[PDB]
């Protein structure tokens, strides 16, 4: 029942490079005999866990020998010395010292690549989807790099919502890039009740939002 | 190897029950030690229950978050672990994997493939498919910007083709989310002004669950 905090949560890498995923504890991870059992695991996206080191540092039957854990009582250490392509997943620290038996929320390890802008495009609701009295406004941040962004809805002038959904990919197995939808949902009633409709995303390619926008009587 | 089998789950309504199974047909189940794992759909994993040995009065423990829903069971004799999952949550809905334990090893070790469990008092439902096309938030590019609204379906299993002169692809399709009992997904295309609008742009869903087939039109 020990919180273990893991460090980094992204962890931008080339392939060759050397990785080191950080996890601690609130405790101490000893037993009396047996000793101290911490181990990391390896999920790829549509997988299970993968067992790679057990109490510490040995390595489990089969893991290449570029995986290497160290630490003692509080703060263990993965090192993962030529980063592959098989790696890349998402790495999680967990202690079988004491019940219940805890993880970390794990630490993606993701392709490294030069920063790019959003791609930001903007649709108003659907005329089908207004004869139903739904009011859909989305925007789409395309191709992007890194995954931290900020987007801002405003309804004239500026206002927040409650409506929102983000969805993001996964990296692009192609590209590198990131990708995200905002959406707010509204009645149609208080979208006929507004003119001005602004989506605005920060990125860390800019200091000044990304904003797109249309005036609904004009469509 | 011995991989864990997981069978059961499925979609069940809240409050409802639910018997998970693991089989391990692998030789010695009984002075093991099984555990359950599960993921809810994202997040990190989180340690469900594990029964010890019949050498330790078939000891158990719990995860807070499932004592007094769940007990877990096992029937050395067949070679075959057991979830009885009752007194359901909404919040129950993970992927249940049971573990391959070990003295000498340290814990989790095999993981079996996964069994899903979508707890929700919802029904078919099909999807309201919505067409994003550039109407006006101006006109502005060389490429443009399409997409489509699946919006409010159950359960998930859509299909996002498009029909394109083909004209480069540049798809994404990000993942639905849960707004509220039901599903919201969207899909972007990214077409050249070349020939877009005097062109044509098909967006095709799918819904097996439902027989469900809204393939709409952008102009």
């Amino acid at each position: 029942d020990v919180v273990m905090t893991q460090t980094p949560l992204s962890l931008p890498v080339s392939l060759g490079d050397q990785a080191s995923i950080s996890c601690r504890s609130s405790q101490s991870l000893v037993h009396s005999n047996g000793n101290t059992y911490l181990h990391w695991y390896l999920q790829k996206p549509g997988q299970s866990p993968k067992l790679l080191i057990y109490k510490v540092s040995n390595r489990f039957s089969g893991v290449p020998d570029r995986f290497s854990g160290s630490g003692s009582g509080t703060d263990f250490t993965l090192k993962i010395s030529r980063v592959e392509a098989e790696d890349l997943g998402v790495y999680f620290c967990s202690q079988s010292t004491h019940v219940p038996l805890t993880f970390g929320a794990g630490t993606k390890l993701e392709l490294k690549r030069a920063d790019a802008a959003p791609t930001v495009s903007i649709f108003p609701p659907s005329s089908e989807q207004l004869t139903s009295g739904g009011a859909s406004v989305v925007c789409f941040l395309n191709n992007f790099y890194p995954k931290d962004i900020n987007v801002k809805w405003k309804i004239d002038g500026s206002e927040r919502q409650n409506g929102v959904l983000n969805s993001w990919t996964d990296q692009d197995s192609k590209d590198s890039t990131y990708s995200m939808s905002s959406t707010l949902t509204l009645t149609k009633d208080e979208y006929e009740r507004h003119n001005s409709y602004t989506c605005e995303a920060t990125h860390k390619t800019s200091t000044s939002p990304i904003v797109k926008s249309f005036n609904r009587n004009e469509c | 190897e011995v991989q864990p089998v997981e069978t059961g789950g499925g979609l069940v309504q809240p409050k409802g029950s639910l018997k998970l199974s693991c089989a391990a047909s692998g030789f010695s189940f009984n002075t093991n030690a099984m555990n359950w794992v599960r993921q809810a759909p994202g997040k990190g994993l989180e340690w469900v229950a594990r029964i010890r040995s019949k050498s330790n009065n078939y000891a158990t423990y719990y995860a807070d978050s499932v004592k007094d829903r769940f007990t877990i069971s096992r029937d050395d004799s067949q070679n075959m672990l057991y979830l009885q999952m009752n007194n359901l949550k909404t919040e129950d809905t993970a992927m249940y994997y049971c573990v391959r334990d070990q003295t000498g090893t340290a814990w989790f070790a095999y993981w079996g493939q996964g069994t899903l469990v979508t707890v929700s008092a919802a029904k078919t439902t099909p999807p309201s498919v919505y067409p994003l096309a550039p109407g006006c938030g101006d006109t502005t590019g060389s490429s443009v910007t399409l997409g489509c609204l699946v919006k409010g379906y159950f359960p998930e299993s859509v299909t996002v083709t498009w029909n394109s002169g083909s004209l480069s692809s540049s798809v994404h399709t990000f993942p639905a989310l849960l707004q509220s009992g039901l599903y919201t997904m969207s899909s972007s295309v990214t077409v050249p002004s070349s020939t877009w609008p005097s062109q044509t742009v098909t967006c095709s869903v799918a819904h097996p669950a439902s027989s469900t087939t809204v393939d709409k039109k952008l102009e």
